RNA sequence: AGACAGUUUGACUGGGGCGGUCUCCUCCUAAAAAGUAACGGAGGAGUAUAAUAAUUUGGGGUAUCUUAUUUUAAUUGAGAUCAAUAUUAGAAUGAAUAUACUAAAUUUGAUUAGAGUACAAACAAGUAUUCUAAGGAUAUAUGUCUGUCAUAUUGACCCGAUAUAAUUUAGUAGAAAAUAUAUCGAUCAACGAAUAAAAGGUACGCUAGGGAUAACAGGCUUAUGGGUUUUGAGAGUUCUUAUUAAUAAACCCGUUUGGCACCUCGAUGUCGGCUCAUCACAUCCUGAUGGUGGACAAUCUAUCAAGGGUCCGGCUGUUCGCCGGUUAAAG
RNA sequence: AAAUAUUAAACCCCAGUAAACGGCGGCCGUAACCCUGACGGUCCUAAGGUAGCAAAAUUCCUUGGCGGGUAAGUUCCGUCCU
RNA sequence: GAAACCUAUUUAAGUAGGGUGUUAUUUUUUAUAAUAAUUAGGUUUAAAUAACUAUAUCUAUAAUUAAUUUGUUAAUUAUAAAAUUAGUAUAUAAUAAUUAGUUAUUAUUAGAUAAUAACCAGACUAUUAGCGCUAAGGUUUAUAGUCAAGAGAGAAACAGCUCAG
């Protein structure tokens, strides 16, 4: 398989979030981050990369 | 590119008459068993509707 | 079947349980020819019984020609599979033990320039008898 | 009758091996057939010229204001100063003109010519015309000690003078100076 | 601690079992609408990717061949040629050439919400996308963009979980907890998934059903088998047909090995031997005759012919078969 | 409410047990002839079927080969050993 | 007055929904058949040939080899343009009839909705294909018809063929 997903958190406290996907064996210098959209606002902010759980059981 | 615009030869009696005598041979190369089953009713007909 | 990798691909073709083609005969070499006259499966011991009576007709010593006398087009079409003895149906397709040629109707299985009509009259008959097909001889003359 | 062309496997690896060679480069050292430069280049000289030119790079419209005032006067200079030159320039044109033409004009002559030495002319060996050598006549040369004196700064003397040994380096021109 | 117990121990299938398969994609089959099965033929999928995506811009049109060039080509110039090749992320088909390939500048539309039609379609599921609103990119925009040329690139519901655009009543207020928006976890691959949780033997065997389903036998078929007929490689002193006969070919028979699974599954059957028989002729002897490389004899071959006849014994469970001995012959 | 520290029998590791079960090799070349192989190497194994018997209630090819008995014996006796 | 078809199923002799049947209701045709016009298609056609497998010829131009009959004689090669032929399940630029969709006309008389049952082992023949000895009353699909659920007359006698309902 090899793959690993990650959500993209807001700046902004709201926790809205989107998801990407990235290849485990790669050696990727640079974290993700881009302007996108959060509704709970109406308006574009900087979201940047963070981590993503599982599911236990 | 060998293509060449197509040629009309055959006059249209030929293909007529080419398309019956493709069964005069077919015809000579049955069954004789076959073929007189088929031409003891096929005939009967032509002498009850003359 | 599939003409791209004979030798190395696995051939299976599906019979073919009525097939029926007629092709308009004609010559375009030579002056007489010898044409089939009915659908038909051509083996290859159909030809090579006669290959060496052909070759006492066309070719002779000492004798040099610059032209070509024999024209032949004929290569091999049906593979002709078969199960064996003891074996039930289904679980699969037969395997191999043969291949032939289909052949149409009209088909010029040999196209002669300059050669005896003597002798090829003699010949068809007796290829016909072995055979037990229908076989015709065709000259430019009676045409 | 004529048919389609098959490929030749030359067009297939090209189209192959730079899709390998994009991420990787051919330039980056002795993987190139490459010999050293001229050993007067230190690798402190080439950071010199690299810390000066990533300053360079990095200037824009935006880094820069100018005054108005240094902008007015900057007009009637080089506007007038490329007036003088658009009459010199445009002398150029006119003169290469009229050179063209004395060329058209052998050109008809030399079809005009025996068997002979019309051989040679048109089949003349490139070598002898392929001569970009330098001469002791070098306006460059000639004008030397009169142009190194003749500009207002040694600066834009010492533009000609490093210009030099950097083509000294490339040609390989320069040995031991 | 099978010492003891309660239970499971898939299905399809040309009998069943062993083996193999079980979902999804593409073509042939498929018979010019769509659809169309089989343990029919073949190949593939359980991904990849933050640039291989979005808007603008530039470049040679690509490909095949020849040739020339300050020996150089971001992707040089010129000429001819190409039932659209080159390619288009991977299988196959289909299609595109404003494709595709290549260089580059800005950038995250691979964003949020709500309404609705059509195709397809048992159900559920799946598919393409216009319209309305917010908030952005691109940059003449006048306009274009709601992931990739397309189709596969996966899994229900329950239970549970992290972040949260919203609400709350087990007396009241809170905690706890439940639900809601966004989202994650299965080769549950027997892929509509019966459980979180599952293998075998029965010659000690039982019951209910079935000729819906097998072994002997009948019936259909006759590749195979046996025999007739035509042709005649090659032997026969010469010489195709005294004798012999390869190969190729046209029909017959229903005695072998088998294919199918129509009758019988609601009391029976298997080979062999004793006794008892009857029929065919494609005849082993006897009887008639032609031919002969037939001197006589003995013999070889073919035709007509079913009147009567056609062995005992040793070994073996044995038909058969070897052996001993015989006979007009031991079909 | 959660976590760390303390620890029993039992399980793992280790040891023992073969009139318990169970298991018991191959390759290369070598001697006045190929073949034969005492021997010598070679690789491996926990160890390499030792004694003895052997077409057996154990043998697929098999009515195995030779001999005995019988006018003649797929069974029987004796005997050899893939 | 049916069905033995599709789709799912620890399901295959079971069951469920669609499809077909009956009844009832309604100022009720979203219908069936026949004729004609009309649209796409890519089986078939084909002295067609793009592809694959194989293949027969022609030629400007530019050259070769041997020999003392080297101011001759003789034998030969390559090539732009031109250019043939056969075959195929999974080959077609192009291109039939019929079927199918829509519209109109005529004629029949149903359609829609609701309440609800049975069936879901099929057989043969004609045409057509796939496995099979293009063998089988064989086996699996498609398009009609008949038995099924249907007597009478003809096929010597005959569930499936013809006439007929
Ligand atoms: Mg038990
Ligand atoms: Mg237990
Ligand atoms: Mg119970
Ligand atoms: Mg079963
Ligand atoms: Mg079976
Ligand atoms: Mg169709
Ligand atoms: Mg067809
Ligand atoms: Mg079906
Ligand atoms: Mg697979
Ligand atoms: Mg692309
Ligand atoms: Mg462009
Ligand atoms: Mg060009
Ligand atoms: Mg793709
Ligand atoms: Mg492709
Ligand atoms: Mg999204
Ligand atoms: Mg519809
Ligand atoms: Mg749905
Ligand atoms: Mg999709
Ligand atoms: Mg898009
Ligand atoms: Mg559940
Ligand atoms: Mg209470
Ligand atoms: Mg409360
Ligand atoms: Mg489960
Ligand atoms: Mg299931
Ligand atoms: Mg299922
Ligand atoms: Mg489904
Ligand atoms: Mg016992
Ligand atoms: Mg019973
Ligand atoms: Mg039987
Ligand atoms: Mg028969
Ligand atoms: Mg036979
Ligand atoms: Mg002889
Ligand atoms: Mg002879
Ligand atoms: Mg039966
Ligand atoms: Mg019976
Ligand atoms: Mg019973
Ligand atoms: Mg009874
Ligand atoms: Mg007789
Ligand atoms: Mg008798
Ligand atoms: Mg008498
Ligand atoms: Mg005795
Ligand atoms: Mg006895
Ligand atoms: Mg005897
Ligand atoms: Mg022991
Ligand atoms: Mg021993
Ligand atoms: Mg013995
Ligand atoms: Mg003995
Ligand atoms: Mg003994
Ligand atoms: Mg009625
Ligand atoms: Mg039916
Ligand atoms: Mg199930
Ligand atoms: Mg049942
Ligand atoms: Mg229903
Ligand atoms: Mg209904
Ligand atoms: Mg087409
Ligand atoms: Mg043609
Ligand atoms: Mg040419
Ligand atoms: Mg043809
Ligand atoms: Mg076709
Ligand atoms: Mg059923
Ligand atoms: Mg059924
Ligand atoms: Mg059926
Ligand atoms: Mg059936
Ligand atoms: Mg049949
Ligand atoms: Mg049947
Ligand atoms: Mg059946
Ligand atoms: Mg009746
Ligand atoms: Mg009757
Ligand atoms: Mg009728």
């Amino acid at each position: 398989k090899n793959s690993i997903l990650f959500k993209l958190v807001s700046s902004a406290g709201t926790g809205f979030f989107y998801l990407a996907k990235r290849n485990a064996k790669a050696e990727v210098i640079k974290k993700l981050s881009l302007r996108k959209f959060d509704p709970i606002i109406n308006q574009y902010v900087v979201f940047n990369e963070a981590k993503l759980s599982s599911g236990k059981n | 590119g060998r293509a060449k615009p197509k040629v009309n030869h055959h006059t249209p009696f030929e293909e007529k008459d080419y398309s019956e005598l493709k069964i005069y041979d077919d015809e000579r190369l049955m069954d004789k068993q076959y073929k007189r089953i088929r031409d003891e009713y096929q005939k009967a007909a032509v002498k009850k509707e003359h | 079947m599939r003409f791209k990798n004979l030798s190395n691909t696995k051939q299976v073709s599906f019979k073919l349980r009525n097939f029926k083609k007629t092709t308009k005969y004609r010559l375009v070499f030579g002056n007489s020819m010898i044409l089939l006259y009915k659908n038909a499966r051509f083996e290859s011991i159909y030809f090579e019984l006669f290959r060496k009576y052909i070759k006492v007709i066309s070719k002779k010593k000492n004798i040099n020609i610059n032209y070509r006398n024999c024209w032949i087009f004929l290569r091999m079409n049906t593979p002709l599979t078969k199960k064996s003895k003891n074996s039930r149906m289904g679980k699969g397709k037969g395997a191999l033990y043969r291949w032939l040629v289909r052949l149409p109707k009209h088909y010029k299985l040999l196209e002669f320039k300059n050669v005896n009509y003597y002798r090829l009259n003699f010949l068809t008959k007796k290829w016909s008898k072995r055979l037990s097909l229908p076989l015709a001889f065709v000259s430019k003359a009676n045409l | 009758w004529n048919k389609k062309g098959k490929v030749n496997e030359a067009t297939v690896q090209a189209r192959k091996e730079k899709k390998r060679l994009k991420e990787t480069n051919q330039f980056t050292g002795d993987y190139t057939g490459e010999r050293p430069p001229h050993p007067w280049l230190s690798a402190k000289r080439l950071r010199s010229i690299m810390t000066q030119y990533q300053v360079f790079a990095n200037k824009n419209r935006l880094n820069i204001k100018v005054d108005k005032k240094d902008a007015v006067e900057m007009k009637k200079q080089f506007e007038e100063i490329g007036a003088h030159e658009y009459y010199r320039m445009r002398t150029e044109q006119i003169i290469n003109e009229k050179n063209n033409q004395v060329i058209d004009q052998i050109n008809k002559e030399i079809e005009t010519l025996p068997f002979n030495i019309y051989e040679e002319i048109t089949k003349m060996p490139k070598d002898k015309i392929y001569n970009f050598n330098t001469d002791s006549n070098s306006p460059y040369i000639l004008y030397f000690e009169q142009i190194a004196r003749m500009f207002d700064e040694e600066h834009l003397t010492k533009l000609k003078v490093s210009q030099r040994l950097q083509k000294l380096a490339e040609d390989k021109l320069g040995e031991n100076d």
